[PDB]
RNA sequence: GGAGGUCAACAUCAAGAACUGUGGGCCUUUGCCUAUAGAACUUAUAACGAACAUGGUUCUUGCCUUUUACCAGAAC
């Protein structure tokens, strides 16, 4: 098996620059679950809450444009659309609302979970939408007709985190029972099951150009081919437990949020860590606040924006000196599995 | 008659449409001392002009 | 002053929230005691308050339409003031009327500064036929 | 005998039942077209910041310190 | 009722009996007025018996 | 209307009779999310075995620290691995802040007197005596240290 | 503050700016609509057809003693508009204006309004012109 | 109503802050605690 | 690789209508002759020899429509071809890891009846009485004399 | 072949003050410019109806134990 071991010896994978930190923003009463960014413009954040709100929040001097109220629960998947001024939020109180940007109401309700909704993702050229939660299955609603078109039976527990993709399988999904299933959606079933996984995935992120997908765990976060299904690569972790989110920049950087408030920070390709960071607190908060709940780039892909349990989003911003002088990270060196 | 919150005096009675008049900024503009009161400005001048 | 309006306002909302169904004249007996209350303490100012007047109407229009929920109805014509005002040893619930009257209505928008005088009376409480009811102010002397 | 839950229910058995077809009120048609994008003072006595937490907060003491009365 | 427009339903060109009559389970004739009310009255009953 | 009626009396209603979240069942789903919320992060901590004996054992302890962050006691739990404490400690923050931002709000609905239930004025009422009484007990721990 | 205390921006924000009726995505209006302000025709080929060939009118211009400016005043009501309609419409040969309604009219086309705030006020306000050539 | 309220003018309000001022001082902050909010201080003179 | 393009405009194309057959199938058939308004021999049997032809019958509108439709449950079986591997990659532990025993003041639901000592403060004062009592001690002290 | 019908089907009926076809030129079909022919029905105190109902969501209220049923304004 060493022949693998010299062929990790020879790649010498891709530098990157490291971040810092640039701007605090607080104004959230509630705890900040999820967060999503404006396809077109970059223009501002749409952020749920702890507090049933949505605040659409400036991004580029962070002022608070709006507040977006409506939910009587907590928000914990928000999702806009590219080709539609649409914006689809969903919550614990057993509803995916739409939300028409332009006059900013409540257009439509989706009807039919048992109970809360945990994931909603848009399908890019169909103008469906993909929402998951503890039902246990996945349901493609229409957007026109309200109607719950398709429901695809499924995984053996609650549904964290889902996607779409334009060919085939257009929905990958990650469950509590420890799986990720690639589906197939016209016949209706499992095109392919990813079992790797040792505990629940809680969290996807699809690169914007490979046509792949990173996949997480407690403590191994993974990468998945689409298509084949195949494996591709892993990426090196000691206990980060646990992962709630990741996101992918479009010059192939990974990101990783910590519970235990450290961000690890990869490379795509190779599967090193070049960088890990530890969040401030608070003023008043408690060590326990500390932790990652979600995360995005822009559409360029130079900052990232993460809400975090403490009440607050942070916007981690990549350093410009940097280069060869010292960026070097833990350097490329791995331990046999 | 509606939008402004007014009756003709054999006319219908509305809602005010915009409930909210209580806002008034405590400022010289329109305080009695710079105001001269000739006619008194009836309704039916405010549903006409 | 604004306070102690709002404290009688929010004493008549006892009355109100704490009997369910208390029949009828330990209501009207709970709001005698507090109104007489009122009047006795604040007697000479309430005369140049509006928003006490409204209050008061508020408070006695919704007792009334408390008894009358408790048959069936807010109708107007099956419960002429008869009903209510006369004393109990006729056999009626007793209650003293005190928000007849007229409201002074003037100007809203010059009486925020002036204090232009009564121009015009609102209708304080209706009736079918208007007959007419003392109310307690006229029968307790002035502090002066 | 009350309990927690230790579960939920799974969708997938609603999926294997049949529609009854009873009519809704809010699935009535609605918003049904798309939109697409492009001297006397000598004589005194006396001479002459954001905190995170719910209850130790500044707001909270003015509530409570005038609300109680 | 003038403030408040409705624009109604193009394709609404189909009504309930251009729809109702073309099958085969009903037929048309003429009759007394009053004699179409005392039926309906009958048919009714039965309904809701 | 009388669709329904009619293809309800032939067909029998409904089998799924899904119910939405409304004013009355609000706080039991609050309730029901939380306790699988940690469920989940005390699962993913610990580092293989035990499962239904330590859900139970340690959603109890969720609930009794609960009643003890009412009780302004501060629940100390004479031996428990600190990162489950971390875990809850977190949670019931979590709680304790939207408890409290509901007891104002539904507090300055009632100022304004706008169609608030029978009961909600009873729970706010003691709602506001507990987070009263923790304030003094703060001022007087604080005055002396 | 001094938790971060250099680079990073510490800000609390609350109320909002943008206060909240606005668009937040800008609606596309992709043509421009007139109609709210004022009742006014543009395209080049939905100009109304004038029986007279205008090119040939055109050519008038070069004589300054053929052209001739003449005002119409007169008092409310007068009829003034309605006057300048009858020359208009018997001069053009097919007005889009036209409702079946007011050409046989009940209620007068008015031509030279063009106003929405002269159409409803039911009055003339500011003055509008035509040009044509008519045969004496 | 407005034009019976007291009346805002330099020399007033300057008068009215500068007594509730001292009287601030007199009473130590320890035993009690009086804020300009809660206050009312009315001025009668030439103006008003 | 990424999907190229005119790959996408396939799937687009055949998911589009598979889902606009569901749609349309669907909105025919409750209830609504309002709903409608958003909307071939085909059978060679056996060997063919007799064909056939297939013609619908319009039902009479009052009786019902899907004379057989009833709502009614069904357990369905989970038909398993093939087995997916589940293919992963203490002992001191627990001695951190271990959760004690869950025991309230507030409730014993089952009757427990455990200890008093599973039912059932350091700092000092501040130098700031000693200052205060000894001042009042002799101002007191300097007063009376 | 004319008159009709308490007959049917299929089109069309709210918009750059607005429809469609065609000839010619430029870009490279779209689109812009130019030339020409025909425009039923509905529209300016704006609309197919010289009339006038109900429902859904979201806010503001009003009744006021809670839900249907409701009170009267707004937006979609
Ligand atoms: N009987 C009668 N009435 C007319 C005649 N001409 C116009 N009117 C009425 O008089 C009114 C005035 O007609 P307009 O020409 O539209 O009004 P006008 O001349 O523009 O008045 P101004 O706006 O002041 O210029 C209209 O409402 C017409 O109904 C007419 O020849 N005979
Ligand atoms: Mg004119
Ligand atoms: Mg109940």
């Amino acid at each position: 098996i060493v022949n693998r071991y010299e062929k990790l010896l020879s790649q010498r994978p891709e530098w990157h620059a490291p971040w810092k930190l640039s701007r605090v923003i607080n104004g959230h009463l509630g705890w900040v679950r999820c967060v999503a960014i404006d396809p077109v413009d970059n223009e501002w954040f749409i952020t749920g809450s702890n507090d049933t709100t949505m605040k659409v929040w400036d991004l580029a001097t962070g002022k608070l444009k709006t507040t977006l109220a409506g939910h009587v629960m907590t928000v914990r998947d928000v999702a806009v659309s590219d080709r539609h001024p649409y914006l689809f939020s969903v919550s614990e109180d057993k509803t995916v609302k739409c939300w028409d940007l332009e006059k900013n109401q409540i257009i439509r309700d989706y009807y039919g979970h048992l109970s809360g909704v945990r994931t909603v993702s848009i399908h890019p050229t169909l103008d469906l939408i993909a929402t998951a939660g503890r039902d246990s299955v996945i349901k493609l609603w229409d957007m026109r007709t309200r109607i719950p078109v398709i429901t695809l039976v499924g995984h053996k527990g609650p549904i964290n985190q889902v996607q779409c993709t334009p060919v085939d399988p257009q929905v990958v999904s990650s469950s509590t029972d420890a799986t990720v299933r690639l589906w197939d959606v016209v016949a209706g079933k499992t095109m392919k099951v990813l079992t790797h996984h040792k505990r629940s995935v809680r969290a996807t992120a699809l690169h914007p150009k490979e046509f792949s997908v990173a996949s997480a765990c407690t403590d191994d976060i993974r990468s998945w081919g689409l298509a084949e299904g195949s494996l591709l690569t892993n990426f090196e972790s000691e206990k980060t437990g646990i992962i709630n989110t990741l996101s992918i920049n479009q010059d192939d950087v990974l990101f990783a949020g910590g519970d235990n408030g450290v961000l690890s920070f990869y490379d795509y390709k190779s599967g090193h860590k070049y960088q890990s960071l530890a969040t401030r607190e608070m003023v008043g908060s408690l060590e326990g606040e500390r932790s990652v709940l979600c995360s995005t780039f822009d559409k360029t892909g130079l900052r990232l924006i993460t809400g975090e349990a403490d009440k607050s989003i942070k916007i981690w911003k990549q350093d410009e000196t940097a280069t060869k002088e010292s960026e070097p990270g833990l350097a490329w060196n791995p331990n046999l599995s | 008659g509606k939008a402004l919150n007014n009756a003709i005096p054999g006319g219908p009675k509305f809602e005010p449409l915009y409930p909210r008049e209580e806002e008034e900024d405590y400022n010289e503009f329109n305080s009695i001392d710079r105001v001269i009161f000739r006619v008194p400005i009836r309704s039916e001048y405010k549903v006409a002009f | 002053s604004e306070e102690e309006i709002k404290k009688f306002d929010s004493r008549i909302r006892g009355i109100l929230m704490a009997s369910g169904s208390t029949t009828f004249t330990k209501v009207a007996a709970k709001w005698n005691t507090s109104l007489i209350s009122l009047f006795t303490y604040f007697r000479e100012a309430i005369v140049a308050t509006e928003p006490l007047l409204d209050i008061l109407v508020k408070g006695e229009t919704r007792i009334q339409n408390r008894v009358k929920l408790g048959l069936n109805s807010k109708m107007p014509t099956r419960f002429p003031p008869a009903v209510f005002y006369t004393p109990k040893e006729l056999g009626g619930l007793g209650m003293i009327s005190a928000s007849h009257i007229l409201i002074p209505a003037s100007d809203l928008s010059w009486s925020k500064q002036t204090d232009t005088g009564i121009t015009h009376f609102r209708a304080g409480m209706t009736h079918e036929d208007e007959k007419l009811i003392p109310t307690i102010f006229r029968y307790i002397t002035t502090w002066e | 005998s009350h309990r927690p839950q230790l579960e939920a229910r799974s969708g997938a058995k609603a999926a294997a039942y049949t529609p009854t077809g009873i009519e809704h009120a809010r699935l009535l048609p609605g918003h049904t077209t798309l939109k697409y994008r492009k001297s006397w003072r000598k004589g005194t006595a006396f001479g002459r910041g954001y905190i995170n937490d719910m209850t130790k907060s500044e707001y909270h003491q003015e509530f409570l310190h005038k609300h109680v009365r | 009722n003038e403030l408040h427009p409705t624009l109604p339903t193009n394709h609404n060109k189909t009504k309930l009996l251009k729809s109702l009559k073309n099958t085969k389970y009903f037929q048309q004739t003429t009759i007394d007025w009053v004699e179409a009310g005392l039926q309906l009255c009958r048919q009714g009953h039965n309904m809701l018996n | 209307y009388i669709g329904n009626l009619i293809t309800r009396q032939f067909e029998g209603r409904s089998n799924e009779i899904v119910k939405t979240t409304t004013k009355q069942r609000l706080d039991a789903y609050y309730d029901l999310e939380l306790r699988n919320s940690v469920m989940d992060d005390i699962l993913e901590m610990m580092p293989e075995s035990i499962r239904q004996k330590k859900a139970r054992t340690i959603l109890q302890h969720l609930s009794e620290a609960w009643r003890c962050w009412k009780a302004n006691i501060p629940w100390d739990v004479p031996g428990m691995p600190a990162p489950i404490k971390k875990i809850i400690e977190r949670y019931i923050k979590s709680k304790a802040d939207a408890w409290v931002s509901a007891a104002h709000y539904n507090r300055e609905r009632i100022k304004r007197g706008a169609h608030v239930e029978k009961t909600m004025v009873k729970k706010n009422l003691g709602r506001l005596t507990r987070l009263w009484i923790k304030n003094e007990q703060e001022r007087q721990r604080q005055i002396q240290k | 503050e001094h938790p971060y205390g250099k680079e990073v921006e510490v800000l609390m924000e609350t109320k909002n700016t943008q206060s909240p009726q606005t668009p937040l995505v800008e609606p596309v209006t992709e043509r421009t609509k007139l109609q709210e302000h004022t009742i006014f025709t543009q395209l080049k080929k939905n100009i109304p057809k004038t029986r007279y060939n205008r090119d040939y009118m055109l050519s008038m211009a070069n004589i300054p003693e053929r052209i001739i400016n003449v005002g119409v005043i007169g008092p409310l009501h007068s009829g003034k508009t309605s006057l300048m309609d009858l020359l208009v419409i018997d001069s053009h040969k097919r007005i889009p204006d036209m409702s079946k309604n007011v050409e046989l009219g009940w209620k007068p086309l008015r031509y030279l309004d063009n106003l929405k705030q002269e159409i409803d006020r039911g009055l003339s306000i500011k003055l509008n012109g035509s040009t044509l050539l008519c045969t004496d | 109503p407005k034009d019976s309220r007291m009346r805002l003018i330099r020399q007033d309000v300057n008068l009215g802050r500068a007594v509730f001022w001292e009287i601030q001082s007199r009473v130590p902050t320890s035993l009690t605690s009086i804020k300009w909010e809660n206050a009312f201080v009315s001025v009668y003179s030439k103006n008003n | 690789p990424l999907p190229t393009k005119a790959e996408i405009q396939e799937c687009t194309a055949r998911t589009k209508s598979y889902i606009q057959r569901l749609v349309n199938a669907k909105l025919a058939n409750s209830n609504n002759r309002a709903s409608s308004r958003y909307v071939a021999p085909a059978n060679l049997l056996l060997n063919n020899s007799h064909h056939i032809e297939v013609v619908s019958k319009q039902m009479d509108p009052l009786l019902p429509r899907f004379v057989g439709k009833k709502a009614r449950k069904v357990v369905a079986p989970t038909e398993n071809d093939e087995v997916v591997p589940v293919l992963h990659m203490g002992e001191a532990d627990p001695n951190e890891w271990k959760i004690p025993a869950a025991v309230s003041n507030w409730k014993n639901p089952n009757g427990y009846t455990v200890a008093l000592e599973r039912r059932v403060e350091n700092n000092t004062i501040n130098d700031g009485f000693m200052k205060l009592s000894e001042a009042l001690e002799n101002a007191d002290k300097k007063a009376r004399q």
